[PDB]
């Protein structure tokens, strides 16, 4: 007799579930075919064996994609009337994809975003890269063997600050606890009597006759719908704070990753490299 | 000449192929009729646009037409049944349901309009930046470097033309980070030191177009022992050869 | 599960029934809702084909009354082709289906595009010969349609005995109409705000010499 309500929240639903899947194609999938590092590496000193995938792993995560992975009832919520449907693309082919950023960057420089996947050899990359933030070529040369081991260093150093800091990941844990705590809330909206002589339907019918009962269920139902309504709405709006971060990281995938930023701190503190 | 110039790409490149490069662009305008002549679903995004709000209101208008637990959907009807004192309870069914229909669909605008000033913000950006200049934000104003734009009306929104420049044919060559002469080393003002496997030349970096490694375009710095990939070769003097004409 | 002496009605997560004794005996039993899932019809163009597949959501194949159990539920009347192609309509977890060729609807591993290697080495630079000038689009939306409503039209048809009983509810309707006010107001603000970015309207003149560009 309401009218159609349901049909109103299960279209705004699904349609946030196709907006999520749009979001994850968004952020990876600007290359258009795949690329791979060839066996041998000879990158100039500069050392990847952290990032690029190891195949010696049931999965083709590499190291900090594993250690980010650690660093982060299931099932109740299932029986009432919730679900959780599966993302479209699975860890193993974003894993994938990052895999060809990581694998085109090196090689390519930044001209296999513009056109055909071009090959240079690293060190005359970075070469090109100095010379767009107002030093010279004969920097880098001149101190390559330095210059290497300062950012193997680097990394060095960026595996402590995840490997037992687990603050870092703030941001996304933030996201999760979010998500898993508006269910909670509304699951627990099940058993309030919203003015009700009970909180379970099984009970009143069976415990009262047919025409005094549709007085009772009324109060239950109008205040269901109202606790539903109210997790929707959350959902629109949080779902739209998103979708600004996505928005924020497609830009940034296309500009601090595939070539050189001059925007003053958006890639980066200081002048950016890659 | 002066788009070019902005993408690292030099002048001549334009004047030796303008004939060819206007029939390129000329030729790129016929086929983007056919991508709209024929297939419609080009124009999706504001075809959805215009479908959602209709929507809205045909869920709203039909919302007219249910009891919400009353005993009737017309308020003439439940007016011209019952006497006064017990028509309130009744009405009060009616008018707590359409609220909430009413509030429900307002909400949806208040949000959903506040997903259109993010676009407008991000069509009036670009037409600051793609239209009103040229834009180096890579994959903003196009797929490939950018050379200009076109505004264009349409009901409820905005289409663009990116003209973009796109490599063709690569070749690969034999390359090395520098050159020594005479024990300096010789860096490449603005370009790659590139071979053919016979002679040296060097060219910019997104058109093959060889030069002699002359001391012009070339600059120097410390000797060479400390680089890696050097490689021995001479560097030609455009200085000597007229003081020998004398 | 084990229960002390004096224990029925395991609630044992919020509010639901779960594992509870008995009486006529003493046996610690459970209970688990029956199989439930939201099925889901992926069909072609109606006019390109009537045959449609069924994607039942989460449930094992044996408990369905040529399947393929997916991690998304139990797909049934489709072929598992090894090939891989891309999408045409998602269904979930890695499997995007499509009708290829008699005729008939399929169901394979999405394809991330193709694959290549390149040929890096310590010395090799590549350099394009030529170039392709290209024109593309991209169609952003502007404005909605400038809408309003008047509340106590819509809520009350024009009976006084009906508005007489809408006033006692505060001003709900101020709210709406000043809220929809708003909101068209910032349509026109949006459609200003996209165009109107030059001060003074100019033209081309009669004669056009673009140098062989043809704007036509
Ligand atoms: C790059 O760094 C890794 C360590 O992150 C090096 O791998 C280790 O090398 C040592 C010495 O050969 C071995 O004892 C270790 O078992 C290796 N494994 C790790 C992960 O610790 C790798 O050799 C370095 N490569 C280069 C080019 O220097
Ligand atoms: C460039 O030429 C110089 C001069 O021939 C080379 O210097 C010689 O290096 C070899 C060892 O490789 C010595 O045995 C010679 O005695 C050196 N000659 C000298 C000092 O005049 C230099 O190696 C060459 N470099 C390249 C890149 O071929
Ligand atoms: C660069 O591409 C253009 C367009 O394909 C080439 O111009 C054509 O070349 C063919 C011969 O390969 C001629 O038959 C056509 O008449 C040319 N005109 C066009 C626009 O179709 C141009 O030759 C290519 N240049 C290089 C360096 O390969
Ligand atoms: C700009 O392009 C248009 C469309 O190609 C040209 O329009 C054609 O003009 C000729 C006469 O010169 C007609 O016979 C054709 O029917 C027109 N349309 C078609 C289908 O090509 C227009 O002339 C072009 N302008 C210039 C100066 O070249
Ligand atoms: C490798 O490079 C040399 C560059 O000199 C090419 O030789 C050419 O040299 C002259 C132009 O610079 C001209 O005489 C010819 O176009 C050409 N051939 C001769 C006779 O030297 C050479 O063709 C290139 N190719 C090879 C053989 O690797
Ligand atoms: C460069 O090498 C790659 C890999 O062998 C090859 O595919 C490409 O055609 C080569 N380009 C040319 C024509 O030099
Ligand atoms: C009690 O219940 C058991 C199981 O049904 C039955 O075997 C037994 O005879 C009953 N005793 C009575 C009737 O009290
Ligand atoms: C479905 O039920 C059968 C029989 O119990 C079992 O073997 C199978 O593992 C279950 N799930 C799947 C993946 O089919
Ligand atoms: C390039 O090739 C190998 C390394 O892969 C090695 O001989 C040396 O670093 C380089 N040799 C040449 C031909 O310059
Ligand atoms: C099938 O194709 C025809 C012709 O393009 C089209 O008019 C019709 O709407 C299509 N129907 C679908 C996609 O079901
Ligand atoms: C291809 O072979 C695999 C087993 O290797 C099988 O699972 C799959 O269904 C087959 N698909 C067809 C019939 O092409």
């Amino acid at each position: 007799q309401y009218g159609s309500f349901c049909t109103q929240l299960n279209r705004a639903l699904t349609g946030i579930a196709v907006e999520q899947d749009k979001n994850t194609q968004e952020v990876f999938a600007q290359v258009k075919q795949i690329y791979k590092t060839p066996p041998i590496k000879d990158f100039g000193g500069f050392n990847f064996s952290q990032i690029l995938p190891d195949p010696s792993k049931p999965s083709k995560r590499s190291f900090i994609e594993d250690l980010l992975f650690n660093k982060v009832l299931i099932c109740a919520q299932k029986f009432n009337g919730l679900n959780v449907l599966p993302p479209l693309l699975t860890d193993e082919m974003i894993a994938q994809y990052t895999s060809a950023l990581l694998a085109g960057t090196i090689t390519s420089g930044w001209t296999f975003g513009a056109g055909a996947a071009l090959q240079i050899p690293f060190a005359m990359q970075m070469a090109y890269r100095f010379n767009g933030i107002g030093v010279t070529q004969n920097v880098l040369y001149e101190n390559q063997k330095l210059i290497a081991n300062q950012f193997n260093s680097a990394i060095g150093k960026i595996q402590d600050s995840l490997s037992s800091t687990a603050s870092a990941l703030g941001k996304l844990q933030d996201v999760v606890n979010q998500n898993a705590q508006a269910l909670n809330t509304l699951v627990k909206q099940l058993s309030s009597n919203f003015g009700a002589i009970s909180s379970v339907l099984n009970d009143i019918l069976a415990r009262l006759d047919k025409v005094e009962a549709e007085v009772q269920i009324d109060r239950l139902i109008t205040g269901r719908l109202q606790s539903l309504q109210t997790y929707v709405t959350q959902q629109l709006i949080r779902a739209a704070e998103i979708r600004a971060s996505a928005n924020l990281a497609a830009t940034k995938m296309s500009e601090c990753v595939l070539g050189q930023s001059k925007r003053v701190d958006f890639c980066g503190k200081g002048y950016h490299l890659m | 000449a002066y788009r070019f110039n902005g993408i690292g790409v030099t002048q001549n490149v334009l004047y030796e192929n303008q004939k060819l490069i206007a029939n390129q662009f000329n030729s790129a305008i016929g086929k983007i009729q056919d991508s709209l002549s024929s297939t419609a679903s080009a124009l999706g995004k504001l075809q959805d646009v215009v479908n959602q709000n209709a929507q809205a209101l045909n869920t709203l208008v039909k919302q007219l037409s249910s009891n919400f637990g009353a005993i009737s959907s017309v308020l003439n009807d439940i007016l011209a049944r019952l006497d006064k004192v017990e028509a309130e309870v009744q009405i009060d069914r009616l008018i707590t349901g359409r609220l909430q229909s009413l509030q429900t669909y307002v909400t949806q605008q208040l949000i959903r309009a506040a997903e259109i000033r993010a676009s407008a913000n991000l069509a009036a950006t670009k037409m600051s930046e793609c239209v009103l200049g040229q834009s180096k934000r890579v994959d903003f104003c196009g797929k490939g470097y950018h050379l200009m734009s076109f505004p264009q009306s349409a009901p409820h929104g905005v289409v663009f033309l990116h003209v973009t420049y796109v490599p063709a044919q690569e070749k690969n060559f034999t390359t090395a980070p520098a050159i020594c002469h005479d024990g300096k080393a010789h860096f490449p003002r603005e370009g790659v030191f590139v071979s053919n496997g016979t002679h040296w030349f060097v060219t910019q970096r997104n058109f093959y177009e060889p030069q002699i490694i002359t001391t012009h375009n070339t600059f120097v710095s410390g000797n060479c022992d400390v680089v890696i990939g050097i490689v021995n070769n001479t560097v030609y003097d455009p200085l000597q050869p007229e003081l020998d004409s004398f | 599960k084990k229960f002390l002496p004096f224990q029925q009605f395991g609630r044992d997560i919020d509010d639901t029934t779960d594992a509870v004794r008995d009486p006529q005996t003493l046996e610690i039993l459970d209970i688990t809702p029956c199989s439930f899932g939201g099925v889901s019809v992926i069909t072609p163009g109606t006019n390109t084909s009537n045959q449609v597949a069924v994607l039942y959501q989460g449930v094992n194949c044996t408990e369905v009354p040529n399947v393929f159990q997916t991690r998304a539920g139990c797909l049934i009347g489709a072929e598992h082709v090894n090939n891989s192609y891309e999408c045409d309509i998602p269904i979930g977890a890695g499997i995007c289906a499509s009708y290829q060729t008699s005729q008939s609807i399929i169901a394979y591993t999405m394809s991330l595009g193709a694959e290549n290697s390149v040929a890096y080495s310590n010395n090799s630079i590549a350099i394009p010969i030529n170039f392709t000038i290209s024109v593309t689009t991209e169609i952003l939306p502007v404005s909605m349609t400038k809408t309003s409503v008047d509340c106590t039209m819509y809520i009350c048809g024009d009976s006084t005995e009906c508005s007489n009983l809408l006033l006692q509810y505060g001003s709900f309707c101020t709210q709406l109409n000043r809220a929809l006010t708003g909101i068209a107001v910032e349509q026109d603000k949006n459609t200003q705000e996209v165009f109107a970015q030059v001060k003074q309207i100019y033209k081309t003149p009669p004669i056009k010499d673009f140098g062989g560009f043809n704007f036509s």
